[PDB]
RNA sequence: GUAAAGCGCACGCAGGCGGUUUGUUAAGUCAGAUGUGAAAUCCCCGGGCUCAACCUGGGAACUGCAUCUGAUACUGGCAAGCUUGAGUCUCGUAGAGGGGGGUAGAAUUCCAGGUGUAGCGGUGAAAUGCGUAGAGAUCUGGAGGAAUACCGGUGGCGAAGGCGGCCCCCUGGACGAAGACUGACGCUCAGGUGCGAAAGCGUGGGGAGCAAACAGGAUUAGAUACCCUGGUAGUCCACGCCGUAAACGAUGUCGACUUGGAGGUUGUGCCCUUGAGGCGUGGCUUCCGGAGCUAACGCGUUAAGUCGACCGCCUGGGGAGUAC
């Protein structure tokens, strides 16, 4: 995605943090 | 502050207040210990000490009669960027006289009570109340 | 050298920046209350329950704690007092109203259900009901006498029930809670810097509140 | 850049003794010192712009340092900026 | 912050503000005084019209200006300092911070070779396509271009845009340990200057994939779309331009004050570092949360709290970020 990757794996920090 | 060393104090004063502290401390001035005493003197504060030579640093020792403060809010007025000098007689009242204001007078700092009964108006340093 | 000489403290870490300066400053990552300054808000205390009982003080004895419960209620017997040595019931304060038709039910167990067994249309659905309502008297153990509204309180902590002090302090009666240091000691009316765990603790601060108050009218 | 001798000397003729690295003609040569060996490197590069705000950073304080100088003393400043050719 | 509204980000002239002590001046300021502020209007105590409107006496008022004489706290000037503001040096610590050079290997593609073979691909089924020649598949090599798997992270750096292979050359900041040195050298900044993702343009190269446009095949009622097979500009490089973005933390910069907890990253001091660390201290940083603030969500020592100095912007929706 070029820009993705860097928001999901810095929004799925909500999906598997906790 | 950078820009408004007595601004500066009356914020510790209410800033160390909501905080319910006994003293706060600050670096003095000559002002900033001509306002000491007349809030000191009116019974806005208990008592304070400068004490620095290189550093000279101003520790009011905050009063409250309760959980509440004895100082309920004291307003700036005479800002650096909109400066306000009185008259002798459009000298404010504060709360309709129960609360202090600090002007610079020419005879020195000093209420608006003494100020207004010595014949002479200022520089609205603060509202004290 | 006494009791404050002998229970020391709580918190080890979570600690609750309202209460500051009741602590000497944490040892062994754990704080310490100023156990010699607990006094002077003991004695006074003490002297205030002994007025109220004089008064004849309607105090009660909130023991919502596991191990205080049976703790307490042995209190108020000796203390010929009320207590809350279960959980408090949201409201029992507020909502006084309906507590106050709830004990009449219970008087109604007390009275009826007895009553009622004997024969007025059933037996065993009348002991059922004997059975289940049993533990409905079992709650609400130590309000059970007086007609409610007590003078006082001396309830045994803080935080795990902020909901008492919250109804008591909205209703104007003298909370004379014993704070953990966990607490949160805003709400409290005479704010005791004890130690809430350590049955033994709780135990010692009990029977000299019995003493007090069992005499208290002098 | 600028290695610690080549400040050392700066230090040493230009303030009024060793370690007067605070005087602000000492400041002021230091930094046209290193200005003057940086528009080597920017003339080499040309597309090196996270530099160039560290170079004007530096020519903005050298001016400010200056007309500190100017105010506060003007001979200072009359005989420094010859010994420097400064002030163009 | 989300209602309209923080310039994309910096640097900076003019401008606006300015720590602290003493001396000086007395411009601002303040007090008093003197003139002047036309009359009428306005207000006050009256008076005369049978009352009132109306007329009218005297006062007050005209919140101003100028001159003079005092004060000197605060603001300004001039002079002398001071060290806390700001900056230089000694010293190390970290880093996808930049710019220029090479360099490696995998991977797509293409080409040459060998083996041998009838399908390969493609999707929700399909043809176009590729192929019996030797395709796909396999290993052997060779060319080229483009990006750097793993580490990798709620990580790190940068003013923002942005920056990930490795190594070197130049370089920019930042932070921390003690020190030393200047003495207010400061903050903000209209205009101004410079950087500015991606598209896009200009002149010359390059061009592996990918691919607007364009072709051909399905879909659908229709398909100029989604979908497939090809595919050009572009994507890459140098120089030049463009100047925009949901350029967003939708939070301007700077400073001071104001309960706590748990992490993260990077220094450092002391302690048996025995060690991992414990006791502390810095910086940057993510997440909870009462005070307090908010319409609210929420923010909450990195504030959207309590203040100060400057700058930018807002003023119902559309028209319109449009015409000129």
């Amino acid at each position: 995605f070029y820009e993705k990757p860097t928001t999901e794996r810095k929004r799925a920090k909500a999906s598997a943090v906790k | 502050s950078m820009q408004d060393p007595i601004a500066d104090m009356l914020t510790r004063i209410r800033n160390g207040q909501a905080a319910n502290k006994a003293a706060v401390t600050m670096p003095s001035s000559k002002l900033k210990v001509a306002i000491a005493n007349v809030l000191k003197e009116e019974g806005f504060i208990e008592d304070f000490k400068v004490e620095g030579d290189t550093k000279p640093e101003l520790e009011l020792t905050l009063k409250y009669f309760q959980g509440k403060a004895v100082v309920e809010s004291i307003q700036r007025v005479s800002r650096p960027g909109l400066r306000i000098y009185k008259r002798k007689d459009e000298l404010p009242k504060v709360m309709a006289g129960l609360g202090i204001a600090v002007v610079s007078t020419s005879k020195g700092v000093m209420t608006d009570r003494a100020a207004r009964q010595a014949g002479l108006g200022g520089e609205i340093i603060c509202y004290v109340a | 050298m006494l009791k404050a000489g002998v229970h020391f403290g709580h918190q080890t870490r979570y600690w609750n920046p309202k209460m500051k300066p009741f602590i000497f400053g944490a040892r062994n990552k754990v704080h310490i209350i100023n156990l010699e300054k607990t006094v002077p808000m003991f004695n006074e205390a003490l002297a205030e329950l002994n007025k109220i009982a004089s008064r004849k003080g309607k105090i009660l004895f909130v023991g919502t704690k596991r191990a205080a419960s049976e703790a307490v209620k042995d209190a108020a017997l000796s203390c010929d007092q009320f207590f809350v040595n279960h959980r408090w019931l949201g409201g029992m304060l507020t909502n006084w109203k309906t507590v106050r038709q709830s004990i009449k039910r219970l008087k109604d167990l007390e009275t009826q259900s007895q009553d009622g067994t004997f024969d007025k249309l059933t037996k065993k659905e009348a002991l059922m009901r004997t059975r289940e309502l049993e533990k409905l008297e079992n709650s609400l153990g130590g309000i059970k006498d007086m007609g409610g509204l007590p003078d006082a309180l001396f309830v045994i902590d803080a935080d795990h029930e902020h909901i008492a002090i919250k109804e008591a302090n909205n209703l104007g009666i003298p909370v004379f809670a014993i704070v953990d240091t966990n607490s949160d000691p805003d709400g409290v009316d005479f704010v005791i810097p004890g130690n809430d765990d350590a049955i033994r603790a709780v135990t010692l601060y009990l029977g000299a509140v019995a003493a007090t108050v069992r005499e208290g009218r002098s | 850049s600028l290695s610690t001798e080549a400040t050392a000397k700066i230090v040493s003729e230009f303030g009024r003794d060793a370690n007067d690295t605070g005087s602000t003609e000492v400041q002021v040569a230091l930094l046209t010192a290193q200005i003057n060996h940086l528009q080597g490197h920017f003339a080499e590069h040309k597309k090196d712009h996270h530099s160039r705000r560290g170079l004007l950073r530096m020519v903005s304080q050298r001016r400010k340092l200056l007309d500190y100088l100017k105010r506060k003393d003007v001979a200072r400043y009359t005989r420094l900026i010859e010994r420097l050719g400064l002030r163009r």
